[PDB]
């Protein structure tokens, strides 16, 4: 390998490519030709760096200088000012405190201080299209130990000693799944495995981050996986609408065939195991364990009732295993550094760290990977940089539609299995969404309730009929046609539906309604009795009032009223007919003085 | 052949493996409701009326296609499972046309028998149904999808026993209707008029 | 972008069917390359597929109508997409929807007569960190507001 004085990494994440990261990479190597330092300066397309708020991200090694909000208007400057002159520019360095101190390392900042990258240890660091960078950074060492010395019996003993439990949302020990696959004996001795990479819940975007960071570690765990249970054939499942990710992953398959890693007679052993891609196109219901089984076989995506388990009957009557990718990622970390390394972090019930993806009104937007046992209060304030613009935090939603809201009374909640279920919510994929006082919490429950109606697979009658029959109760409140006692009609369906569901949506569908009523009962009464939205969001429950002091009385809003509910004389503030307009709101923006407010 | 030992309501049974609790309890003179099931052809259990609680389970399971297992205890007279059956009953009845005076089937409709079977009284609900389209253009069979409650027994029997299978399920949610292909009529496709 | 082959050309269909027979469960994959090569699914085309496979129309038509990523209608030149995820919604994406309906004059899920502006319901492109998110063909605009909507719409 040729020695490089300087090394520069570029973020290839989804958020960075949205801003035009491919334009910058094209321009970055253009100036390397011009200034003739191309053979000394290395440009590498790496994965996401966990902070897409500051995207695109340019870090020059060995300096380790962080650049944020770099755009195409300053391409030739950064080549000359740092790669030639050897000095940084203070204006593009991120400054959390604002006092002029520059962090030397990424973990020195408030965003990365509590971020333990274990599964993401090498993701975002290596070149995924370069097989040499991974093997030079301690890669493919796990296979050389297990294919020569370690028995398939012994490896599942390591997992239950590690105490790993699945982060797919179910909270089940992983090593039991492994033993539930090993004991089953098929007629022809044929075994298959599966891989879940299908994320479709809103706010969850961490699933292909390991795919956009490192395809090599994903397939390496697959060879480990087939070695334990004796699998000769494997499938992996992806979505079609990620066009960048689908191309590069198939390229990494070729290098596995080029060295002989994936296939037959793997590393001069008797182990043979191969992969090829399956092309899904973004069905969130396919993420169910047996809905993906009949999706691949080409039938309707019906979720097959359990039992019989996916463990004993699967592809062509042969045993299979179902799990998501990020739980496969720490498996080489188990064998290289010991199971007690995994057990060194976390509480006594479950061990290790957990990976999340944040969203909502937050100052910094990105990924977050916290060791288990951390309070919720620490998450919003010093990790996310606090609430932007001084707003008032009301409730924080986890798991998207699959979970519930966490109000201000539960900031010292230890986020784990037994506490948040006792708080009536589940983590799922780990999406975190923060709400403030600026939006009404009534109709946002209908927003997650919008998701479940348009995605329901249509088999069980509650997840067909009971869903839309539960919308009209909310919207008649949302337009002011409701009556008292309708919220107690909601509580009739509250326990009926959850005990009467087959599809995985049905158990977890009404829980957003369940979470909010036991804290926010009073604000419904404002919607029901006072007929007023506290946030002024519900369109049919809001009215406009002008202020006499600030209004000029010019009459620009009088031209923009389609229902002509405003009238009067010039040079004086006008009169508003509340019942006559359709509450469209076209008049509030047309005033150049901002004289119209929501009541 | 394998022998399976299980106790229902405290009563121990030895059965051949693969038989389910429905017919085993029918052999023991115990009845479980059914709309979905028919022998040898349709075992999907989408009716969600045949619920029963199984000790050691997270949530409830339908007795129609739940396989038997050794050492399991079954109790069929808890208040919760009765409540579940009743609430599924009014959620079905809020879809399925209520002018059962002028139905053709009239006397021995299964839904009337189940409505009297669970003894439901109150319908507190107002809702919106499927579309009302009369396909009175064929020669023998007229469908009124305003009554159809998505049994999938029709499509199954036309699929396997007939081996004709000119019917399918389309749309999502309320648009999920059983239909012929291309939104045509039965006279416009190759229906055998088997009966 | 390559040309979309007109519907009267049946030889490509049978060539792809003869190519993709041996793999199990080939319905989903064969329908997606027909979507890539033709753009939309008119009735005769999927019927010829049922003739070639020797399997009847019901399951093919059902899986055509089950997934929203498959179309039964010819589509316009340019696609219009608002990220309808929670991260984009919570900033006020309903204002984005209402402004789109106001400027274009057609409701959501309606195709304009020109064959140029065409809108649908895209749930998440995955780039939710730059909310609000607006996608057209392979171009994504982020951290926008209602003000930027006519200027971006008038770019195309
Ligand atoms: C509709 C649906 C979608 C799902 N999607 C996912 C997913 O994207 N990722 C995931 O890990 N689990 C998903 N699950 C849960 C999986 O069934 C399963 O729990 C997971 O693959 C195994 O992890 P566990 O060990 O925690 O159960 C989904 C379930 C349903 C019903
Ligand atoms: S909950 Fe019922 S209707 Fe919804 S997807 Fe599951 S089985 Fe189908
Ligand atoms: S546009 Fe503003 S200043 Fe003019 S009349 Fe209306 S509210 Fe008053
Ligand atoms: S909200 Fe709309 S209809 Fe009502 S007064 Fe204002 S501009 Fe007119
Ligand atoms: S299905 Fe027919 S017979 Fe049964 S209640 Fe309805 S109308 Fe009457
Ligand atoms: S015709 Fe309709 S009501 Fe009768 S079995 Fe078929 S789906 Fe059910
Ligand atoms: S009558 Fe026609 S639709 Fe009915 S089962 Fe016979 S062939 Fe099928
Ligand atoms: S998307 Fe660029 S750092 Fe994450
Ligand atoms: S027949 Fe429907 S639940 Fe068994
Ligand atoms: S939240 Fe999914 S695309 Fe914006
Ligand atoms: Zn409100």
């Amino acid at each position: 390998m040729a020695y490089k004085r300087s090394q520069i990494l570029i973020c290839g994440g989804t958020g960075c490519t949205s801003s035009g990261s491919m334009v910058l990479v094209k321009e970055l190597k253009k100036e390397l030709v011009k200034h003739d330092i191309l053979d000394e300066v290395e440009v590498v397309t790496t994965g996401c760096f966990g902070l897409c708020e500051l995207g695109p991200v340019v870090i020059v090694y060995p300096e380790g200088t962080f650049y944020s909000r770099v755009e195409a208007a300053d391409i030739p400057e950064m080549v000359e000012e740092h790669l030639v002159k050897g000095r940084p520019l203070d204006r593009l360095i991120y400054n959390e405190k604002g006092d002029g101190h520059h962090p030397l390392s990424i973990n020195e900042l408030g965003f990365f201080k509590k971020q333990r990258r274990i599964a993401l240890a090498n993701c975002g660091v290596i070149n995924p299209e370069n097989i040499d960078e991974y093997i030079g950074f301690d890669g493919y060492l796990a296979l050389e130990k297990v294919l020569l010395t370690m028995s398939p019996v012994d490896v599942i003993n390591e997992v239950k000693a590690s105490g790993l439990r699945g982060r797919g949302g179910g909270g089940f020990p992983t090593g039991l799944k492994w033993q539930f696959a090993h004991d089953a004996v098929s007629e022809d001795g044929i075994k298959y495995v599966a891989c879940n990479a299908d994320e479709g819940d809103p706010g969850a975007f961490m699933d292909r981050s390991v795919l956009e960071g490192d395809p090599h570690a994903v397939i390496e765990a697959m060879a480990i996986a087939g070695y334990a249970v004796g699998a000769s054939k494997g499938y992996v499942y992806v979505r079609a609408e990620y066009p960048i990710a689908v191309n590069r992953l198939q390229i990494a398959i070729d290098q596995a065939k080029e060295y002989g890693i994936l296939g037959e007679n793997i590393f001069e052993t008797d182990f043979s195991f191969d992969l090829e891609i399956r092309l899904g196109a973004g069905a969130f219901v396919c993420g169910e364990e047996t809905a993906l089984m009949n999706s691949i076989e080409g039938k309707r995506g019906e979720p097959r009732p359990r039992p019989p388990f996916p463990a004993n009957k699967g592809l062509f009557g042969k045993p299979t295993v179902l799990n998501n990718v990020e739980t496969y990622a720490n498996i080489p970390k188990i064998i290289l550094n010991g199971a007690e390394w995994f057990a060194s972090v976390g509480t006594e019930k479950s061990k290790g760290t957990k990976v999340f993806a944040l969203g909502g009104k937050i100052n910094n937007t990105g990924l977050l990977e916290i060791p288990m046992g951390t309070t919720l209060r620490e998450i919003i304030y010093e990790i996310g940089g606090g609430i932007p613009n001084g707003k008032a935090f009301k409730a924080a939603q986890t798991g998207g539609p699959s979970g519930g809201c966490l109000p201000e009374s539960l900031l010292d909640t230890e986020i784990d299995y037994d506490n948040l279920i006792a708080a009536g919510s589940m983590m799922g994929s780990g999406g975190l969404i923060v709400m403030d006082e600026d939006n009404c919490m009534v109709d946002v429950a209908r927003f997650f309730l919008d998701f479940t109606q348009d995605e329901s697979c249509g088999k069980c009658p509650p997840c067909r009929i009971g869903t839309k029959r539960m919308l009209e109760i909310l919207e008649r409140i949302c337009d002011g046609k409701g009556v008292e006692g309708d919220i107690e009609r909601l509580e009739e369906l509250a326990v009926g539906i959850k005990s009467s569901a087959l599809c995985g949506l049905g158990q977890t569908a009404p829980n957003p309604v369940l979470s909010t009523i036991r804290f926010f009962r009073d604000e419904y009464e404002a919607h029901i009795r006072d007929k007023k939205c506290p946030a002024g969001v519900c369109k049919h429950l809001l009215d406009f009032k002008i202020n006499a002091d600030t209004c000029k009385g010019c009459g620009i809003c009088a031209k923009k009223c389609p229902a002509d509910a405003i009238s009067g004389e010039k040079k004086k503030p006008y009169n508003i007919d509340t019942s006559k307009c359709i509450k469209c709101g076209a008049c509030i923006e047309a005033c150049p003085f901002g004289s119209i407010s929501k009541a | 052949m394998k022998e399976i030992t299980f106790k229902i309501n405290g009563q121990e049974m030895i059965v051949p493996e693969g038989t389910t609790i429905l017919e085993a309890a029918r052999m023991n003179n115990i009845d479980i409701p059914t709309l979905c099931y028919l022998k040898d052809i349709n075992e999907i259990g989408a009716c969600r009326m045949c619920l029963v609680e199984i000790a050691g389970a997270r949530a409830l399971q339908a007795a129609c296609v739940y396989p038997v297992a050794n050492g399991i205890e079954v109790l069929t007279n808890s208040p919760k499972v009765r409540e579940a059956r009743r609430v599924n009953l009014e959620l079905i009845l809020s879809n399925h046309n209520r002018e059962c005076t002028t139905c053709i089937r009239s006397e021995n409709c299964e839904l009337q028998t189940l409505a009297t079977d669970l003894g439901v009284s109150d319908i507190p609900f107002e809702g919106e149904k499927s579309g009302k389209l009369i396909d009175d253009l064929s020669t023998s069979v007229v469908r009124d999808e305003s009554k159809c409650i998505l049994c999938k027994r029709c499509v199954s029997v036309c699929r396997d026993v007939q081996s004709v299978a000119v019917l399918g399920t389309v749309g999502r949610g309320f648009t999920s209707q059983v239909q012929p292909v291309f939104n045509k009529s039965l006279a416009d496709v190759g229906c055998i008029n088997c009966g | 972008m390559a040309e979309l082959i007109p519907v009267e050309n049946l030889d490509v269909v049978k060539a792809i069917v003869a190519e993709h027979r041996e793999v199990p469960g080939c319905l989903m994959q064969i329908l997606q390359e027909t979507q890539l090569k033709y753009g939309y699914l008119p009735l005769e085309l999927q019927g010829t597929i049922a003739d070639e496979l020797g399997i009847p129309l019901t399951e093919v038509y059902g899986v055509a109508t089950f997934y929203s990523q498959f179309t039964l209608k010819p589509k316009g030149k340019y696609k219009i997409g608002i990220c309808l995820g929670t991260a984009c919604y919570v900033r006020g994406s309903q204002a984005i929807i209402d402004k789109v309906n106001s400027v274009l004059g057609t409701q959501v899920g309606d195709t304009t007569e020109d064959g140029k502006w065409s809108v649908d319901a895209t749930r998440c492109v995955g780039a939710c960190g730059l909310a609000p998110v607006m996608m057209i063909n392979e171009e994504v605009f982020g951290r926008l507001t209602v003000d930027e909507i006519p200027g971006i719409l008038e770019k195309y």
